[PDB]
C-alpha cells in the first residue's frame, strides 16, 4: 500500500509543521479520511512509517477519535446533532427529512456511497439548533425542501 | 484558503463592546481591519513590558479562566514561572459542552484578538512556542486561524525578534477529531502529543510538568481575548469592570426556548432572568419557564432565576451556558439526553466513571421508557450517587451532577415514571 | 526509614515505596487490578482506595508514596472505602457474564475472589444474565483468545507488552465502556507478538486465555511447583502446574506459569507439553524394560573393560550434579569426552580465552549493547526484556527489531565508547569463530568492554568450563566410530543431531559394539540404542545450572520422574580411582543443519506440539519490523 | 417433593437457567442429554469428593464436551451440599429410592444413568407443587382429614 502522491505530499506537510512529528497525527487521519472517504485500516503502517511511531499507538489513536471512521467509504458525512438543544428543537424532524430524501437511518449509508448519516454531540452551534454538517459545512435544519436544496449542492 | 467552509449566523449582543466590539458582526475581520480598529497595540505595549510586570497586571486585574474551573489567571502564570523553562502556551479552543458556543465566534470572526492575546500571554510566560487546540468540529475556525496566523508573521507580530523585542514566538494550530475529554487540561496535552486523549493524574499539575514535561499553561479561549483589554486598559481600570471579585466582561451562549438564542457580553453582575427576558427576549410562545441547564453541570429551577451570574457559592458559575427549557418540556427526557451525553464522552479509562456513565444512560433510558422496575430504581440510584467518589477526572466527577438535581428539584416529574 | 499509619496500626516503611506496597508486606489486604509489581504505576482501576485522614480525601494507594506520620485508613475502618469498594466490583460485575462455570480463572480469579469478599453480596444493577455483552474482536490465534466482556480493562496486559517484552502488539480498540484490547496486527500468531503468555499470567480475570489450557481442568484442581527453565540458558524460575492421577486431574503437566518477575517466554509458557510426550521413563535394554541395576552392571563392563574405546557425548540440557559425576566415571575409563557444543562454542571460547558472565540484573550497569552473531530474541528471549539501553548489532536480525538495533561493522567497535556489553552467540559464526573471538578479546583488553558469550543451551558454558583442555572433537569421535577406534558410544540427549542426520545413527547402531542412549523419548536418537537411560526434564531433578540468572538449582516434584543423579551416582561406585581419558581431534569442518527459531531451538522444544504449531507458521517469516 | 433421593442430570430440554443459557454457546450438548459442563463446584462442595468421577475435555472445534460423570452413592451422606453448588441446573436429587443390590458396582450411576433418573422424575412430578407431602391418602393412615388453609 502507498500513499498517492497528491495525499502524500499533504501528510509531508503536516508531519513537517509542528514540532514534532508525532503531533501531526490527527491532522494526518484527518487528511487520509478526507481522501479516501474514510481511513483505510492498509493505511495505518504507511501513517505509523512517516511519522516514527509503532502502529500499535498509531492505531490506538484512531480508535479513540469519534469522527475517524475506518468502516464505511462515504463521499459526504452527513454529521448530525442528537445532543440536548438539538433534540429540544427538532433533531427528530430533521432525520425524519434525512431518510424522506436518502431513504437511511442514522448510522447508515447510501448504496452509491454519496452520504452517510452520522449522528454527533454538540456541534457548537446550538443558537441555530437543529445542526447538522455535510463533510465540513454547518447549517440549520429548517424544512425538508431546504434540506433537500442543500443536499442537491453535494455529488 | 479565502473561502471558508460554511457556518451558522449565530446572533451576538453586546453591552460592553470589548470582546464582541468586532464579534457582534457575523464575518472574518482580518489583519488589515483589525489594525485599523487599534489591534495589536496592546501588544507594542506589553512588549515594552518586562515579563514579569504583565503576570502582575494579570494577576492585579483580579481576571480568572473562563474555562469552567475559575482559577486565577495571574496566580496560574505565576505558579509557571516558578519552575525553569522553555515553557509551552497553550490556547483551549476545545468547546465541546452541550449549549456552549461562546469561543467559535470570537474564533471565527475576530481570530486576531485571540492571536494577540496568545503573543502577549506567551511573552509573559516565557514560551517561544504555542499552540491552539481546536475542535475537530469546527473546521471553518481552523482554517480562519491557519490564516490568521499567516498574516501576523507577515506584518511581524510572529516569528523571531518580534518588534524588535528579542522575543521569538511561533503559533501551531491543532485539530481534534471528536472527544469532549479533550477540552480537560491534561487529556489537552496528551493528544497534542500525539496520544489518546486520558486525562494524567496529578500531581503534576500541568504548570510544573505539562507538554513534553515541561511547564505548560492552557487557557481558555475567552480567559486569553481578556489579556490584550488587560494589557490596552490598564489593570486597575479593567478591575472596576462588573462587581467587584468577579470582574471582566464574560460570554454568556444562551440557546433553547427563547426567542433571541445567541451569545451575550455582559457583567458578571447580570441575573439568570436579566440574561433569558431582558437580553435573550422571553421564551418562545411566552411559555413559563421549567429549569435552565447550565451546560451539561447544573440544573436551576424557576424558583432560581434570580442569582447572579458569577463565580460565587450562590451564583451561576460554570461557564455561563443557558439552555433554557419551558413547561411543555419533559426534564427526564432532558436527563437522559445528559446521560447518553456523558455515556458518549467518558474516555474509558477509570471504573468508575467508565461504567457509571453507560450504566445511567442505559438504566435512565429503562426509566423512560416505563420498563423500569424497583431494583431498576435502585440501581440507578446506585451508580448516579457513584461515579464521582474514586473518578480520576472533572469529567466522572460531574457526570451525574445534574441528573441528581433534576431528582431532588423535580421529584414530581419522575415520579410520574414509576409503575 | 519512615513512620506511617494504617487504621491506627504504627507501621515502619522504607522511603520510596506507596501504600499499597507498604500495606501487602505488612499483611493488609487491599483489592487491587491494575497495579502490578512489575510494571508503571497506572491509577487507572481505583479499587486500591483508601481514605488519606491528613486530606479528608478518598485516594488510590498504588500511587501514595508513604510520608512520615501520615494516617490512612482502609475498608476496616472506614465505611467510605468499604462502600466504594462495593460500587467498584459491582460496576465490573455490570457486564460481565455468568461464564464461572466454563472459565479458566475460576479460583483464581481476582474478581471472583475480591467481588466475593468485598462486592454487593447481590445484583444491585439488574442487567441479564444474557445481556452481558462489550466490543470485541476476534485475535485470529490458535493460542490466545480475548473475552472482552470479562475484560475489567486494566491495562496490564498492555503494560506489559509495551514495557516488559517490548514487542508493542496490543492496542485499546475504540474507547469509552467498550475499551477492548486488540491485536496489532492479525493474524496474530505471525505479527509481533512472541506468544510469551506474559499478557495471560498478568490478566487477573479470564479475559485473556490461553487455548492448549482451556476446559481441561479447574485452576483449583492441579498441583503446583517452581523450579528452573533449562529450555535456554537464561535460567528464568517457572511454575508447573501438573496433576497426579487422582480424582482430581490426570497425571500430566497441564500448563505452566512465570512468577512475579515475568521471566518467561513462549518456550516456557507453551513446551510444558514437551514433558508429557512420549517420555521414557524407565532402564530398558532394546525395547524391554529392565531393572537399573542390570543396567548398571552392562554399563560397569562396558567402562571397565573397555572405557579407551567408549565415547561419552555430554548434552548441556544435564544439570551440573550430573554432568560432573558422567565425567568423573569417564576419567575412571579412559575414555573419550566431547559434546556437540565443541564444533563451535569451545572452539569461541579457546581463543576469547576470558569472558564475562554477569547476571542480568548486572545488565543495568551498561550503556550500550553489542549483538554479534544470530537474533538474541531467538536464542535468549527473556534477555531482551532487560537490554533496554543502545543496541547495535553485526548479523541476523529477526526479532531484535523490536529494539530498534543499529547495525555496525567489526571496524566500528572501536569507536564505541564506555561500558559496552558484546552479546556473541559462537553458533552464528560459520567459519569466521576464530577471527570474531580474536577480534574481541583485542577489544576486552585494550578498551575494557564485556564480552559475553550467549549460549543456545542451558548449561553449556558450564560443559565448557569443565571439558576445556581435555574435550574431543565431535567430528573427530564420529570419525574414530567409523574407523573402529571408539566401539561404544553414550550418548546424552539430542543435541547431536543438530549436526548429524538421523540415518547417521540407525547405521551406528549396527557399527558399534554398544550404542547406548540417555534421552527423556522414547522416540528420536533412543529409538536405534541398544540400551536406553532416562534423562530428567525441568520439575523432576534437583540439579543447578549456570545461566544468566545465575547458579540456579531446581526442585524435583513430578512424581513420575525417574532418578537420574541417583542411577549414575550408583554406577559410579564403582568408579573409584582416576585413569585417565583419551582426545581425539580433527579440522574436519561440520556445518550446523539448522538455525535456532523463537519457537524451535533445541530437540526439547521440539517435541512440544503447541511450539510446533507456531514454528510451522512463522519459520519461512524472516521480517516482523521495518 | 423436597425428598433427598438418587441423584440425577436434568437435561436440555428448553427449561434451563439463564447462567447455562449464558454458557451455552461455549458447550458441545445434545437435545435430552445432560446439562452439566463440568464446572467441579458438586465434587469440590461435597465432603467425600472421592466417589464422584468428572472428566471433560476441549473439542477441536474449541467447544466443551463432559466425557464422564460418575458417582458411587455407597459413600454418599445424602447430604445436598452438590446440588447447592450446582451453578447451571443440573445436578438434582429425585425421589428414587429403591436401589439395594447385590454388589458395589450396581451402586455406581454412570452418566448416562443420572440422565435417565432425572428424566423420569422430571416427566413424574416436575410440576407437582413444593408441600410437605405430596398425597394426603398415604398419610390418612396416621394422621387423618387436615385442615388446610390459603
Ligand atoms: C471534561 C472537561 C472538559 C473541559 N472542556 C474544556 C473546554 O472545552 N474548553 C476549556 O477552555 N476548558 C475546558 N475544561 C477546563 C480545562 O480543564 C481547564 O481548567 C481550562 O481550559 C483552563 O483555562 P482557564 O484557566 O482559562 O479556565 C474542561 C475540563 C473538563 C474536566
Ligand atoms: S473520570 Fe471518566 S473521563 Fe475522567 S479519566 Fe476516568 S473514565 Fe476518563
Ligand atoms: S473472569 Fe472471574 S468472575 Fe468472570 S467468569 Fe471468569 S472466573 Fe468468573
Ligand atoms: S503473549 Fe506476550 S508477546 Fe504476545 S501479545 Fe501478550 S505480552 Fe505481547
Ligand atoms: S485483557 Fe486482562 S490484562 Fe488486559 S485490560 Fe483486560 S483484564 Fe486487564
Ligand atoms: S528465556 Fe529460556 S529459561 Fe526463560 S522461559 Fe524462555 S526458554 Fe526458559
Ligand atoms: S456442579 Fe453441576 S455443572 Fe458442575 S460438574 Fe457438577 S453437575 Fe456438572
Ligand atoms: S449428597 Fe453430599 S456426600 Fe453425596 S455427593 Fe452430594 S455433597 Fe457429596
Ligand atoms: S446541541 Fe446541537 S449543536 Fe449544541
Ligand atoms: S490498583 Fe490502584 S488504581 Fe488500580
Amino acid at each position: 500500500f502507498e500513499f498517492p502522491e497528491e495525499l502524500k505530499t499533504k501528510l509531508q506537510e503536516h508531519i513537517n509543521y509542528f514540532p514534532k512529528k508525532r503531533q501531526a497525527i490527527l491532522l494526518c487521519l484527518h487528511e487520509i479520511q478526507n481522501y479516501y472517504g474514510y481511513i483505510p485500516p492498509e493505511s495505518l503502517k504507511p501513517l505509523a512509517d512517516m511519522l516514527e511511531l509503532p502502529l500499535n499507538h498509531v492505531e490506538g489513536v484512531v480508535a479513540f477519535y469519534d469522527m475517524f471512521d475506518r468502516e464505511d467509504k462515504a463521499k459526504y458525512r452527513i454529521r448530525v446533532c442528537v445532543s440536548i438543544v438539538c433534540h429540544l428543537m427538532g433533531t427528530n424532524k430533521l432525520l425524519k427529512a434525512l431518510e424522506n430524501i436518502l431513504g437511511i437511518k442514522p448510522g447508515e449509508v447510501t448504496p452509491d456511497g454519496k452520504f452517510k448519516i452520522v449522528p454527533v454531540q454538540c456541534l457548537g452551534a446550538c443558537s441555530e439548533a437543529p445542526v447538522f454538517m455535510v463533510n465540513d459545512d454547518e447549517y440549520k435544519f429548517e424544512s425538508e425542501v431546504q434540506l433537500n436544496e442543500i443536499l442537491s449542492r453535494y455529488t | 484558503m479565502r473561502s471558508y467552509p460554511a457556518i451558522p449566523r449565530i446572533y451576538a449582543e453586546t453591552t460592553l463592546n470589548m470582546l464582541l466590539k468586532r464579534a457582534k458582526k457575523p464575518r472574518v475581520h482580518s489583519i488589515d481591519e483589525y489594525l485599523k480598529d487599534g489591534g495589536y497595540q496592546a501588544l507594542e505595549k506589553a512588549l515594552n513590558m518586562s515579563p514579569e510586570e504583565i503576570i502582575d497586571w494579570v494577576d492585579k486585574s483580579t481576571l480568572r479562566g473562563r474555562g469552567g474551573a475559575g482559577f486565577p489567571t495571574g496566580k496560574k502564570w505565576k505558579f509557571a514561572v516558578q519552575n525553569p523553562g522553555p515553557r509551552y502556551f497553550i490556547c483551549n479552543a476545545d468547546e465541546s459542552e452541550p449549549g456552549t458556543f461562546k469561543d467559535r465566534i470570537i474564533i471565527e470572526r475576530d481570530p486576531h484578538l485571540l492571536i494577540e492575546g496568545i503573543i502577549i500571554s506567551s511573552y509573559a510566560i516565557g514560551a517561544n512556542e504555542a499552540y491552539i487546540y481546536i475542535r475537530g468540529e469546527y473546521p471553518a475556525g481552523y482554517y480562519i486561524l491557519r490564516d490568521a496566523i499567516e498574516e501576523a508573521k507577515k506584518k511581524g507580530f510572529l516569528g523571531k525578534n518580534i518588534l524588535g523585542s528579542g522575543f521569538d514566538l511561533e503559533i501551531y494550530v491543532a485539530r481534534g477529531a471528536g472527544a469532549y475529554i479533550c477540552g480537560e487540561e491534561t487529556a489537552l496535552i496528551e493528544s497534542l502529543e500525539g496520544k489518546r486523549g486520558h486525562p494524567r493524574l496529578k500531581p503534576p499539575y500541568p504548570v510544573q510538568k505539562g507538554l513534553w514535561g515541561k511547564p505548560t499553561v492552557v487557557n481558555n479561549v475567552e480567559t486569553i481575548a481578556n489579556v490584550p483589554f488587560i494589557i490596552s486598559m490598564g489593570w486597575e481600570e479593567y478591575r472596576y469592570i462588573g462587581p467587584s471579585d468577579y470582574a471582566g466582561p464574560k460570554l454568556f451562549p444562551v440557546s433553547g426556548k427563547v426567542k433571541k438564542p445567541g451569545v451575550y457580553e455582559l457583567p458578571m453582575n447580570t441575573t439568570l432572568r436579566e440574561v433569558i427576558f431582558k437580553y435573550a427576549g422571553g421564551t418562545l410562545g411566552n411559555k413559563k419557564v421549567k429549569a435552565v441547564f447550565s451546560g451539561a453541570l447544573d440544573c436551576f429551577s424557576s424558583e432560581e432565576l434570580d442569582i447572579p451570574m458569577d463565580y460565587s457559592p450562590l451564583g451561576f458559575g460554570g461557564t455561563g451556558t443557558v439552555i433554557v427549557l419551558t413547561e411543555e418540556d419533559d426534564i427526564v427526557e432532558a436527563a437522559l439526553k445528559i446521560a447518553e451525553f456523558y455515556e458518549h464522552e467518558t474516555c474509558g479509562q477509570c471504573t468508575p466513571c467508565r461504567v457509571g456513565c453507560y450504566e445511567q444512560a442505559n438504566l435512565l433510558e429503562k426509566i423512560y421508557k416505563g420498563e423500569a422496575t424497583e431494583q431498576d430504581w435502585e440501581g440507578f440510584d446506585f451508580v448516579n450517587r457513584n461515579i464521582q467518589p474514586t473518578s480520576i477526572c472533572g469529567l466522572g466527577a460531574v457526570a451525574g451532577r445534574l441528573i441528581r438535581q433534576t431528582l431532588e428539584k423535580f421529584p414530581e416529574e419522575w415520579e410520574k415514571y414509576r409503575k | 526509614k519512615v513512620k506511617i499509619y494504617i487504621d491506627d496500626v504504627e507501621i515502619e516503611a522504607e522511603k520510596g515505596k506507596t501504600v499499597l506496597q507498604v500495606a501487602l508486606e505488612n499483611g493488609i489486604d487491599i483489592p487491587y487490578f491494575c497495579y502490578h509489581p512489575r510494571l508503571s504505576i497506572a491509577g487507572a482501576c481505583r479499587m486500591c482506595v483508601v481514605y488519606w485522614e491528613d486530606i479528608n480525601r478518598l485516594v488510590i494507594s498504588c500511587n501514595l508514596p508513604v510520608q512520615e506520620g501520615m494516617r490512612v485508613r482502609t475498608h476496616r475502618t472506614s465505611e467510605m472505602v468499604r462502600e466504594q469498594q462495593k460500587y467498584l466490583l459491582q460496576a465490573l460485575m455490570t457486564r460481565h457474564p455468568l461464564d464461572c462455570p466454563i472459565c479458566d480463572k475460576a479460583g483464581e480469579c481476582d474478581l471472583q475472589n475480591l467481588g466475593a469478599i468485598y462486592g454487593p453480596q447481590k445484583q444491585i444493577v439488574p442487567i441479564s444474565a444474557l445481556e452481558k455483552e462489550r466490543e470485541e474482536h476476534d485475535w485470529e490465534s490458535d493460542f490466545l483468545e480475548y473475552y472482552s466482556n470479562r475484560c475489567v480493562v486494566c491495562y496490564r496486559c498492555t503494560r506489559a507488552c509495551d514495557e516488559v517484552v517490548g514487542t508493542r502488539a496490543l492496542y485499546v480498540e475504540d474507547r469509552g465502556f467498550h475499551s477492548n484490547i486488540v491485536p496489532a496486527v492479525r493474524p496474530m500468531d505471525t505479527s509481533t507478538c512472541e506468544m510469551c503468555g506474559i499478557c495471560v499470567h498478568v490478566c487477573p480475570v479470564g479475559a485473556i486465555i490461553s487455548k492448549p489450557f482451556k476446559y481441561w481442568s479447574r485452576s483449583w484442581l492441579l498441583e503446583k511447583g517452581r523450579t528452573v527453565c533449562n529450555l535456554c540458558p537464561v535460567g528464568c524460575e517457572i511454575q508447573i502446574e501438573y496433576g497426579v492421577g487422582d480424582w482430581r486431574s490426570k497425571r500430566k503437566v497441564y500448563r505452566t506459569k512465570p512468577t512475579d518477575e515475568l521471566n518467561i517466554c513462549a518456550k516456557g509458557f507453551f513446551g510444558y507439553d514437551s514433558i508429557n510426550h512420549k517420555r521414557l521413563l524407565k532402564t530398558k535394554v532394546g525395547k524391554r524394560e529392565e531393572t537399573p541395576g542390570n543396567v548398571v552392571n552392562l554399563l560397569t563392563t562396558i567402562l571397565t573393560e573397555h572405557g579407551g574405546k567408549t565415547g561419552i557425548v555430554f548434552s548441556a540440557y544435564l544439570p551440573k550434579e550430573v554432568i560432573d559425576e558422567v565425567l568423573r566415571i569417564a576419567k575412571a575409563s579412559q575414555a573419550y569426552v566431547t559434546a556437540p557444543q565443541s564444533v563451535d562454542l569451545f572452539k569461541f571460547l579457546d581463543e576469547l580465552e576470558e569472558y564475562d558472565f554477569p547476571t542480568v540484573k548486572e545488565f543495568e550497569k551498561a550503556d550500550a549493547f553489542v549483538f554479534i552473531g544470530d537474533d538474541i530474541t531467538s536464542v535468549a528471549t527473556v534477555l531482551s526484556y532487560y537490554t533496554k539501553k543502545k543496541v547495535y548489532k553485526i548479523g541476523k536480525s529477526v526479532r531484535d527489531e523490536k529494539l530498534q538495533p543499529e547495525e555496525i561493522t567489526y571496524e566500528d567497535l572501536q569507536n564505541l565508547e564506555g561500558n559496552v556489553f558484546v552479546l556473541v552467540t559462537p553458533h552464528a559464526l560459520n567459519g569466521e569463530i576464530k577471527e570474531v573471538a580474536t577480534k574481541l578479546k583485542e577489544l576486552k583488553r585494550e578498551k575494557g568492554f564485556k564480552v559475553i558469550p550467549v549460549p543456545k543451551d542451558a548449561n553449556a558454558l558450564y560443559l565448557y568450563e569443565v571439558l576445556k583442555g581435555i574435550y574431543s572433537d565431535l567430528p573427530a569421535v564420529m570419525e574414530a566410530c567409523e574407523r573402529g577406534d571408539i566401539e561404544n558410544l553414550i550418548i546424552f540427549g539430542e543435541d547431536i543431531l543438530e549436526f548429524y542426520e538421523d540415518k547417521v545413527f540407525e547405521e551406528l547402531k549396527e557399527k558399534l559394539e554398544h550404542l547406548v542412549v540417555v534421552s527423556p523419548y522414547e522416540d528420536g536418537l533412543s529409538e536405534y540404542a541398544h540400551i536406553k537411560i532416562p534423562m530428567s526434564l525441568m520439575g523432576e531433578n534437583e540439579g543447578t545450572y549456570k545461566t544468566f540468572f545465575g547458579e540456579v538449582k531446581g526442585k524435583k516434584f513430578l512424581p513420575w520422574a525417574f532418578d537420574d543423579l541417583a542411577f549414575w551416582k550408583y554406577l559410579g561406585e564403582n568408579f573409584k580411582e582416576e585413569k585417565g581419558l583419551k582426545v581425539v581431534k580433527s579440522s574436519s569442518n561440520l556445518r550446523r543443519r539448522f538455525e535456532p527459531h523463537l519457537y524451535r531451538n533445541n530437540w526439547i522444544t521440539q517435541r512440544s506440539q503447541n511450539l510446533s504449531r507456531l514454528y510451522e507458521k512463522n519459520k519461512d517469516i524472516t521480517v516482523y519490523y521495518e | 417433593k423436597r425428598f433427598r433421593g438418587a441423584h440425577g442430570h436434568y437435561v436440555w430440554d428448553g427449561t434451563e437457567p439463564d447462567s447455562l443459557k449464558a454458557i451455552e454457546k461455549f458447550m458441545s450438548y445434545e437435545k435430552a442429554k445432560s446439562r452439566c459442563v463440568a464446572c467441579y463446584m458438586c465434587q469440590t462442595a461435597c465432603p467425600m469428593p472421592t466417589l464422584f468421577r468428572i472428566e471433560a475435555v476441549q473439542l477441536p472445534n474449541g467447544k466443551k464436551k463432559v466425557v464422564r460423570f460418575d458417582m458411587n452413592l455407597l459413600n454418599c451422606l445424602f447430604c445436598g451440599l452438590c446440588v447447592d453448588a450446582c451453578p447451571v441446573g443440573c445436578l438434582t436429587m429425585t425421589d428414587i429410592f429403591e436401589l439395594a443390590n447385590y454388589s458395589r458396582r450396581n451402586e455406581v450411576l454412570r452418566m448416562e444413568d443420572l440422565e435417565k433418573f432425572a428424566i423420569d422424575f422430571k416427566q413424574r412430578r416436575g410440576n407437582e407443587p413444593d408441600r410437605i407431602w405430596p398425597n394426603d391418602e398415604e398419610r390418612e393412615k396416621l394422621w387423618g382429614k387436615i385442615e388446610w388453609s390459603g
